[PDB]
C-alpha cells in the first residue's frame, strides 16, 4: 500500500511486461513494430494513442486501458476523455484530426 | 500490491517521464477515471523543488495554459504533485518531425507561448526556465493548447506591496538551460521580463533551422562550456542568428535584447509582427501543426500498408502530407542567407504539389479513398 522505490518498481515492472507483450490488437500504431520506431515513449503513449480506431474511443482507452490496466485490475478506471467539452479556454480541437480513416 | 496511490484519491499508472527532480507517472483519480500526470520527488534529494512549484502553479491557477494542480504532499518517502495529464512537449514533438518545424506551426506555437509568458508576467513572475520541453501540448480536446510546466526556478520580479521592480544585480548564477540562455543571464545579471523573451526568441530560431550556433562547441569544464556558449551569444549579429528567415525574427530578436533591465515588454507588438506574418503567407487559422498532418497521414498510410501486405519511411510519410497540404508546409533553406520575403516562401506550396512520391500502388489505395 505504502509509496516506496520497490512497490513502484515492481508496479511498472508488471505494467511493462502487459505492455511490450500483450496489446493484442491488429492496430498498425498500437503495434510493436510502430513503437519500435519511436524513441520517445510519450510520442507514442500521450500522442498517437490519442487517435481514435472506432471513432468513439481513443486507442490509451480502446486498447492500452483495456490489456494493460484493465489486465491488472479489472476496476481501473479509465474515462472518455474525447466526450469532454471543448473548453472555454482552450483553442479549438479539430476532432477529425483523430479519427482514422477506413 | 498493484494498486499505488496518492492523495488516497488518485491511482499510479505508466511512467511516463524522468526529470533532475524525480520521475513523472500517468495516473487516474479513482472515482472518476479522470487521467492526471503525477510527479513523485524523493525527500532525500538535495534540491527539493516540488513543493515551491505547487504554490506557484496554484498561485498561476486559472491562466490559460496554466496546469491544474490537483494535490500535493507526502506520500511514504516522497512528495507527489498532481496534475493534468498533459501531451508531449515541443521538444518531444520537433523530433517527431525529424526536428524541424514548419514557418506555419512556428508561428502557431509563437503566438501562444507569448500569451503564456505574458500572463505569467502579469501575475509578478518570471519563468527563467524557458526552453522547448517546457511548453506541452494538452489532450483531448485540450490538444490545439499549448501549456507551459516547470516553475522551478520561476521567482517574483516586482514587490507585491510598491510594485517596485526587483533591484538590478550581478554575480548572479546561471540557473537555467545553458542553450537557451539570455546573454545577460551568462554575465551574471539578474534576470527580468526581457530575458524570458530572448530565450523564447532563440527557441523559435531553433524551431526554424534545427540547431543554434552555439551547440557542439567543446570545453574541458562546465564553467568552460558555459563560457563559450557566451561568448558565441555575444558575437553572432541578429542579422546573422535569423538569416534565411522572414524579417520577423530578426526584429523580434533586435526589440528583446534592447529591453532595459525593469522595461515592460510590448508583447502586443511583438505578437503582431507574427500574426502579420501568418497573414502574409496566407495560413488559415485551422489549428493544424506540422505534427498534426503528419500523424494523420502517417496512419491514414500505415492501415493501407497493411491492407496491402526509419528516417526514409518517415520522409515518404512527410512528402505526401506536403503533397496533400501544400499551403502549410514552408521550411527555412539552409543556403538562405537573406530574408525570403512571403512571396519567396510561398513558391515552397508549388513545389510540395509536384513532390514526385515513390510508391506506386500505395497512392492508387490512397487516391480511390
Ligand atoms: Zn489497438
Amino acid at each position: 500500500e505504502c509509496l516506496t522505490r520497490s512497490n513502484l518498481k515492481k508496479l511498472q515492472e508488471k505494467i511493462f511486461d502487459r505492455e511490450l507483450n500483450d496489446i493484442a490488437c491488429d492496430h498498425c500504431l498500437c503495434s510493436t513494430e510502430n513503437r519500435r520506431d519511436i524513441k520517445y515513449s510519450r510520442l507514442w503513449f500521450l500522442f498517437e494513442l490519442e487517435m481514435s480506431e472506432n471513432w468513439n474511443e481513443n486507442l490509451r482507452l480502446s486498447c492500452y486501458n483495456k490489456y494493460v490496466y484493465s489486465a491488472i485490475d479489472e476496476s481501473w478506471k479509465m474515462e472518455n476523455i474525447l466526450l469532454k467539452e471543448q473548453e472555454k479556454h482552450y483553442e479549438y480541437f479539430p476532432i477529425g484530426q483523430l479519427l482514422i480513416p477506413n | 500490491a498493484m494498486d499505488l496511490r496518492v492523495g488516497r484519491k488518485f491511482r499510479i499508472g505508466r511512467k511516463i517521464g524522468s526529470g533532475s527532480f524525480g520521475d513523472i507517472y500517468h495516473g487516474t483519480n479513482l472515482i472518476s477515471g479522470e487521467e492526471v500526470a503525477i510527479r513523485l520527488e524523493s525527500i532525500r534529494s538535495r534540491h527539493p523543488q516540488l513543493d515551491y512549484e505547487s504554490r506557484v502553479y496554484r498561485y498561476l491557477s486559472g491562466g490559460v495554459g496554466i496546469p491544474f494542480i490537483r494535490w500535493f504532499g507526502r506520500e511514504g518517502e516522497y512528495n507527489a504533485m498532481v496534475i493534468d495529464l498533459l501531451g508531449p512537449s515541443l521538444e518531444d514533438l520537433f523530433n517527431y518531425c525529424h526536428r524541424r518545424f514548419s514557418f506555419k506551426t512556428v508561428i502557431m506555437l509563437a503566438l501562444q507561448m507569448f500569451c503564456r509568458i505574458q500572463y505569467i508576467h502579469g501575475r509578478s513572475f518570471i519563468h527563467r526556465d524557458i526552453k522547448p520541453d517546457n511548453f506541452l501540448m494538452g489532450v483531448g480536446r485540450r490538444g490545439s493548447t499549448v501549456h507551459v510546466i516547470d516553475f522551478g526556478l520561476s521567482k517574483k520580479y516586482r514587490d507585491f506591496n510598491t510594485h517596485r521592480h526587483i533591484p538590478y544585480r550581478e554575480n548572479k548564477s546561471l540557473t537555467g538551460t545553458a542553450r537557451y540562455a539570455s546573454v545577460n543571464t551568462h554575465l551574471g545579471i539578474e534576470q527580468s521580463r526581457r530575458d524570458d523573451l530572448e530565450s523564447l526568441g532563440y527557441v523559435l530560431i531553433y524551431f526554424c533551422k534545427g540547431s543554434l550556433p552555439w551547440q557542439g562547441l567543446k570545453a574541458t569544464t562546465k564553467k568552460q562550456k558555459y563560457d563559450r556558449i557566451m561568448e558565441k551569444k555575444l558575437n553572432v549579429s541578429v542579422e546573422t542568428l535569423c538569416s534565411g528567415l522572414p524579417l520577423e525574427f530578426q526584429e523580434y530578436m533586435a526589440y528583446c535584447k534592447n529591453l532595459k533591465f525593469d522595461e515592460k515588454p510590448d508583447y502586443l507588438f511583438l505578437a503582431r509582427l507574427f500574426k502579420d506574418l501568418s497573414i502574409k503567407l496566407e495560413y488559415h487559422n485551422d489549428h493544424l501543426f506540422d505534427w498534426t498532418m503528419l500523424r494523420y497521414t502517417k496512419a491514414m498510410v500505415e492501415k493501407q500498408r497493411d491492407l496491402l501486405i526509419k528516417s526514409e519511411t518517415f520522409n515518404k510519410i512527410k512528402l505526401l502530407a506536403m503533397k496533400k497540404f501544400p499551403t502549410h508546409f514552408h521550411y527555412y533553406k539552409n543556403e538562405d542567407k537573406h530574408n525570403p520575403s512571403p512571396e519567396e516562401i510561398k513558391q515552397q506550396t508549388i513545389l510540395n504539389n509536384n513532390a514526385a512520391s515513390s510508391l506506386p500502388e500505395e497512392l492508387l489505395n490512397a487516391l480511390d479513398k
